[PDB]
RNA sequence: ACACCCAGCC
């Protein structure tokens, strides 16, 4: 038949939607308690020594 | 007799399933599933409204 | 909250926990007895007595169900009629609220050499809310 | 009626007065052939 | 002091029908059994004088 | 019993990766490079390819 | 006569991708269709016919 | 008739320790095979979601279900009498969250 | 999921082997309304 | 018994448990009075003849059990008939005689209600209770298809073959029933079995005495002579083996029973063997004794 | 029936 995913996960036509947004957190949507320790997102404009860019 | 079958007895119009979470009922509201609702039954008079 | 799960209803959807149960139900044929005489029959409501409101169709010929017939509850999977000293039915039901495909139907000779029969009904089992 | 020998996949057609026996070997448990009514399954 | 014994009705002592042709009894009814068979031995025992 | 069609988690397929995964190990590669050489990058597809039991070839040794 | 009862089959088999690139557009709901059950103007038909002959 | 959205149930967990483990809700149809509960309520009951399973007696005649609705309902409990304070509370992500 | 926007606390993530147990709910609901009765009580019988 | 529909069947709705009738769905009646399992005695033998309510009385307990010497002042007087007795006795009885040779439960509730049957109809008061459960046994065994011989009841019974006989012959004069005439096929499992014979040989043995019975080559011999002679001139034509002594004492037969049977079955040996069978012996290569 | 296990939730 044809149909979307919302019925059954079959019709679901992505092998998974990577979604991402403010890779550096300007907006601090996320709070890192330590933000040294987390890797920069693929999309940062950011060099080594800074760990996340300013609020 | 009297501890198994007087003061405690087994009764109709009861049900017994498991128990999750629902946050979004309120404190007085219980879900109930369709099947058990459509299985038991409350016997109301007829009146002309 | 309280030790309960969220699901990936997804990953339901992909075959995540989703498992199967066979319930094997067994019947014997009996004569034990100096006249009444147990056999398995498609009963039928102008010779047989103590039938209920199940339907008794879909049987075959020798009273028992063929695989692959979908059953549901009270569905008769086991015609077996005792002689009266013309007969009454005592025959196997499927258990209240239990849906399921007949897998196998096997018949052979038990430990008294009576003709013995299991039906071995498998029903598909996805996770629902609830599931432990 | 059509039985299959558990040991040896022969049908056998069998009545329902027949002790339960297969005609080829002679093995004691025979299982129901599946029904040939069409039974459909949702692919969900 | 029992001199005269009720005898339960059926009702408390009734017999379940099983599988297939059955009159199992309740235990009551093979108590009663037991008491009738007993009486009639000493009543005919007292009767002939054993 | 089987590999399944699909990852559980993205649905990535990997149904059809289950022999050629095999065959590399054949190969003497390390699981690592065998799941890299396949293209399951997200540890979901990693979880469902390195973690499967092959059951059906036990269950194929009985007689029909 | 495979070791895999029936429903299991059937999952397998709805969870394949097929192609769908510019049929689907042109290919009606099941439900939404006149036909009865099924038809080239709402489904498409696939058969499966293996036998294991072979050692 | 089915009982329906409004109906007045007695809802209990065994054991039965104290009085607030019977106490009375208002049916609400759900889809899915389980009774559901607000997670205040699962103090006054010693329930968690770990498998419990609860018993829905369900009033038959309208003098039943009216007492039932004006002495043994949720709200009416929510101070217990055995040691004045209300045996029901926030918990759990309610009260981390509002913390 | 429902908006999109990243979620303010990071959440621990990561594989585990969970185990799906017997007791499923399909197995254990159950209701009655004048259901058979049993025979020495004329009560309702004993289980589901 | 609805009022309105005193000819329709009422039908009984267990899960709601109700008598309806099926034409105006009117419940006729009261609450249904199920009838099962929710004290309850023994399973009462149905082949006993009368009811046998009665309790045993369990071992002492305490000191007020016992009497001044060492024993219980209450004991198990049962109040059982003569006749129950004597019958559970038989019942017993046959049972011990069924396990002997492996008998499986059905024929020994055959043989439990044939001798029931008998022992009701009160014809044959004069002979043993054990020579007429011997001679029930039999019938049981050859009503159910797998004769035994007269020789191998008695094996496993006190009661000679003439006394057996004579029981069985009265047995079915009384009843006044019949059974099939044995065929020299049926002894033909066990006696093949028991030899430790292959497969093959059971089906050329089979083969060899039915045809040799269908044409009429040896008048009047019982089939148990007849079966033996097949199995010894089906064993030599095979690798496996058999002297005249193993067939005799597993078949009951003489040696001058098998030898003047094997004499008379020899000269059509060619002819009376099956087409596809594997002759690890010549046919020519037979010994005549 | 009855009995005995096992198991679930406290
Ligand atoms: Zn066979
Ligand atoms: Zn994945
Ligand atoms: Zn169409
Ligand atoms: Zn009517």
């Amino acid at each position: 038949k044809k149909g979307f995913g919302k019925e059954h996960a079959k019709w679901n036509p992505t092998a998974g939607v990577a979604f991402e947004y403010d890779p550096d957190n300007a907006l601090r949507h996320t709070v890192y308690p330590k933000p040294e320790e987390w890797p920069k997102s693929e999309y940062s404009e950011l060099d080594e020594d800074e760990s996340q860019a300013p609020y | 007799r009297v501890r198994g079958n007087l003061m405690g007895k087994r009764v109709d119009f009861s049900a017994r399933t498991v128990i999750t979470p629902d946050p979004n009922l309120s404190i007085d509201q219980v879900g109930v599933p369709r099947s058990i609702a459509a299985n038991m039954t409350f016997a109301e008079i007829v009146t002309p409204f | 909250q309280e030790d309960s799960v969220i699901m990936n209803r997804s990953a339901v959807d992909r075959g995540f926990f989703r498992s199967v149960f066979y319930r094997s139900y067994k019947e014997q044929e009996s004569k034990k007895g100096f006249d009444q005489e147990e056999v398995f029959e498609k009963p039928t409501r102008e010779t047989c007595q103590g039938m209920r409101h199940a339907i008794y169709d879909k049987l075959d010929d020798d009273g028992l169900i063929a695989p692959g017939v979908r059953v549901s509850g009270d569905d008769v999977i086991i015609g077996k009629t005792v002689t009266l000293p013309t007969k009454r039915d005592c025959s196997t039901f499927l258990r209240t609220s239990e849906t399921g495909i007949v897998d196998q139907v096997m018949v052979t000779l038990n430990q008294e050499g009576y003709k013995f029969c299991k039906i071995r009904v498998r029903s598909v089992r996805i996770p629902q809310i609830g599931d432990k | 009626m059509i039985y299959i020998c558990g040991e040896c996949h022969t049908e056998n057609e069998i009545k329902s007065r027949d002790p339960i026996r297969c005609r080829e070997c002679g093995y004691r448990i025979m299982y129901k052939k599946r029904t040939k009514r069409l039974v459909v399954f949702d692919a969900r | 002091i029992v001199t005269v014994l009720p005898v339960p009705p059926l009702s408390v002592r009734p017999a379940v029908v099983m599988q297939g042709s059955a009159r199992n009894q309740d235990d009551l009814t093979h108590k009663l059994a037991d008491i009738v068979k007993i009486n009639n031995q000493l009543r005919r025992n007292e009767q002939n004088g054993a | 019993m089987i590999i399944p069609v699909r990852c559980f988690t993205c649905g990535k397929i990997v149904g059809n990766k289950w022999e050629a995964y095999l065959g590399l190990l054949q190969a003497e590669y390390t699981e690592g490079d065998a799941l890299d050489a396949l293209g399951l990058k997200r540890y979901c597809c990693r979880r469902m390819l390195l973690a499967h039991v092959d059951l059906i070839e036990k269950l194929l040794n009985y007689a029909p | 006569s495979s070791v895999l009862h029936d429903e299991f089959i059937a999952h397998r088999l709805g969870l394949i991708p097929l192609t769908s690139d510019d049929i689907v557009d042109k290919l009606q709901y099941s439900r939404d269709c006149t036909c009865e059950e099924f038809c080239p103007e709402c489904s498409v038909e696939f058969t499966l016919d293996v036998r294991c002959n072979e050692d | 008739r089915h009982m329906c959205d409004g109906d007045i149930v007695i809802f209990n967990r065994q054991p039965t320790l104290h009085k607030m483990s019977m106490m009375g809700h208002r049916v609400r149809i759900l889809p899915w095979s389980t009774f559901r509960l607000n997670l205040s309520v699962t103090t006054p009951y010693n329930a968690d979601f770990d498998g419990d399973e609860m018993n829905l007696h369900l009033p038959q005649s309208l003098e039943t279900r009216a007492e039932i609705q004006e002495l043994a309902m949720v709200p009416r409990m929510i101070v217990t009498p055995q040691s004045n304070r209300p045996v029901m509370g926030i918990v759990q992500d309610t009260l981390t969250a509002v913390r | 999921g429902f908006t999109g926007r990243k979620i303010t606390s990071q959440i621990f993530i990561g594989p585990t082997y969970y185990q799906r147990l017997k007791h499923m709910v399909d197995d254990k609901i159950h209701s009655r309304a004048r259901g058979p009765i049993q025979i020495l009580n004329r009560q309702p019988m004993e289980g589901r | 018994t609805c009022p309105n529909h005193p000819d329709a069947i009422l039908v009984e709705d267990y899960r709601a448990g109700d008598m309806i009738c099926p034409e105006c769905g009117l419940v006729v009646g009261d609450r249904v009075i199920d009838v099962g399992s929710e004290r309850v005695g023994d399973s009462q033998n149905p082949l006993l003849s009368d009811g046998d309510l009665s309790t045993m009385i369990g071992k002492g307990t305490g000191a007020a059990s016992f009497d001044e010497f060492g024993n219980s002042k209450y004991q198990n007087r049962r109040t059982m008939s003569s006749s129950d007795r004597a019958m559970m006795n038989a019942f017993k009885e046959i049972t011990t005689m069924a396990d002997r040779i492996n008998l499986p439960r059905n024929i020994v509730d055959r043989t439990n209600n044939l001798f029931k049957q008998v022992y009701e109809q009160k014809s044959l008061k004069g002979r043993a209770n054990d020579a007429i459960a011997s001679a029930c046994l039999y019938i049981a065994c050859r009503q159910e298809g797998v004769p035994r011989t007269f020789k191998e009841i008695c094996a496993v019974s006190r009661i000679s073959k003439k006394e057996i006989g004579r029981c069985f012959k009265l047995i079915l004069k009384a009843l006044e029933t019949s059974v099939d005439l044995i065929t020299t096929g049926d002894f033909m499992s066990r006696f093949c079995s028991n030899l430790c014979l292959p497969k093959q040989v059971q089906m050329a043995a089979t083969h060899i005495a039915r045809k040799a019975v269908e044409l009429d080559l040896v008048p009047g011999r019982s089939p148990i002579s007849v079966a033996a002679a097949a199995i010894y001139m089906a064993s030599q034509a095979s690798a496996e083996k058999r002297t005249q002594k193993e067939i005799g004492d597993i078949a009951g037969v003489a040696d001058v029973t098998i030898r003047q049977s094997y004499r008379l079955i020899y000269p059509r040996a060619p002819d009376l063997f099956p087409t596809d069978f594997k002759f690890d012996t010549p046919v020519d290569k037979l010994p005549q004794l």
